[PDB]
């Protein structure tokens, strides 16, 4: 039940980091659907960026702590850990894209 | 030539630990490192490694911390360990003058006393205490679980030691 708590902990961090992440996107979506506002793009580029970074290297230091809780619980291996590990950072990469998309486009 | 590694971990409860460490390449200080748990911090005290290198070594390193602890965190939820307690971890890669066969280590200390230690032939950990304990069988059951523990471990050693050695003598 460590581990379960740590999941949830996981999800936590997630859940928060994917809300922070459309806090931006909408910002990047009032600011396409209206030089200046070119400039409110590279603050947006690097807000999502700095974000993202954050994101990925507090939920990594998440995984790497529950190592052994993990794969020690017996319906779940290394491989699973790498998995999910991997499956949670292409998560977070995924919202760069979708705010950096946007940018893109207006450009 | 040679490069040593040097990682004291003092534990004053499961939750908590301060590291202090260095290392040393060819009988010289390198690298440092101090601090607890959250921020450990470790520097080079000569560029060695370009600053993206480094920043790569660092968060190698700063991943084995964590993955290091936590497996304290399990031996003893598992186990039971006493607290206070230090955990000395001596590593590294010897280089013959003729040859590529290097000899390389790993051997853990707690509270002073042998403990456990790598034999990379068949990259498996093995007791170096004459008393039969839980903690031991415990411990080397879990390391001996994973190719974490085991593999990579090994190809720490005998391939990202060995080519650091190589490379900065
Ligand atoms: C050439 C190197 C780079 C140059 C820089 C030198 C270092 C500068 C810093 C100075 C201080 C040195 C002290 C640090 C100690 C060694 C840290 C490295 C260990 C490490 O990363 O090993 C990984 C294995 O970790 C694991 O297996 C994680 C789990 C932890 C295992 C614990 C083993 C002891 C067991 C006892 C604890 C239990 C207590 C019970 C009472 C291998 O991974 P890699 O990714 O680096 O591999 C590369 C292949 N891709
Ligand atoms: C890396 O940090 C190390 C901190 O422990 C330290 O290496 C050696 O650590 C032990 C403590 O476990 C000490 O060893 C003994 O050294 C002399 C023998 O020459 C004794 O008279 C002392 O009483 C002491 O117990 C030293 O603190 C140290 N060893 C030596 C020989 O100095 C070093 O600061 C770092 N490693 C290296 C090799 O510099
Ligand atoms: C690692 O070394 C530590 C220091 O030598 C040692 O810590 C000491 O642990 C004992 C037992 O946990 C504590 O003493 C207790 O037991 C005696 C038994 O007669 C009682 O009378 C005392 O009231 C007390 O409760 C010490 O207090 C403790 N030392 C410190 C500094 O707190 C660890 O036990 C060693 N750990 C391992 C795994 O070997
Ligand atoms: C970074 O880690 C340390 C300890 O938590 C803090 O910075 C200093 O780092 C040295 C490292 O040798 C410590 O010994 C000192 O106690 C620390 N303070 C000073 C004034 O030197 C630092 O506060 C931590 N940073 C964060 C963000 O938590």
């Amino acid at each position: 039940n460590n581990w379960e708590q740590q999941k949830k902990n996981i999800e936590d961090d997630l859940d928060r980091y994917k809300k922070r992440a459309e806090e931006l996107r909408k910002e990047a979506e009032k600011a396409r659907k209206e030089k200046e506002w070119e400039k409110r793009c590279k603050e947006l580029e690097e807000r999502a960026r700095k974000l993202e970074d954050e994101a990925k290297d507090r939920v990594n230091d998440l995984f790497d702590s529950n190592f052994f809780q993990v794969i020690y619980s017996g319906d779940n291996d290394e491989e699973e850990w790498k998995k999910e590990k991997d499956r949670a950072e292409k998560e977070i990469e995924e919202w760069f894209k979708r705010i950096k998309e946007k940018c893109e486009e207006i450009k | 030539q040679r490069l040593h590694m040097l990682q004291i971990s003092y534990f004053r409860d499961p939750y908590h630990v301060w590291y202090q460490g260095n290392a040393s390449l060819g009988g010289h200080l390198t690298h440092v490192l101090e601090g607890p748990d959250t921020n450990t911090t470790i520097i080079q005290l000569q560029p060695l490694q370009e600053p993206e290198s480094w920043a790569r070594t660092q968060s190698g390193l700063q991943s084995y911390l964590l993955q290091f602890h936590g497996l304290v965190r399990l031996v003893h939820q598992e186990r039971t360990l006493a607290f206070p307690l230090t955990i000395r971890c001596f590593l590294g890669c010897e280089l013959p003058p003729e040859g590529s066969r290097a000899h390389v280590f790993f051997e853990v200390a707690v509270n002073g006393s042998s403990f456990v230690s790598f034999r990379p032939e068949r990259a498996l950990w093995q007791a170096d205490t004459q008393v039969t304990s839980g903690v031991v069988t415990f411990t080397l059951q879990q390391l001996n679980a994973y190719n974490r523990t085991r593999y990579e471990l090994r190809e720490f050693l005998e391939d990202t030691c060995v080519q650091y050695v190589q490379k900065h003598i």
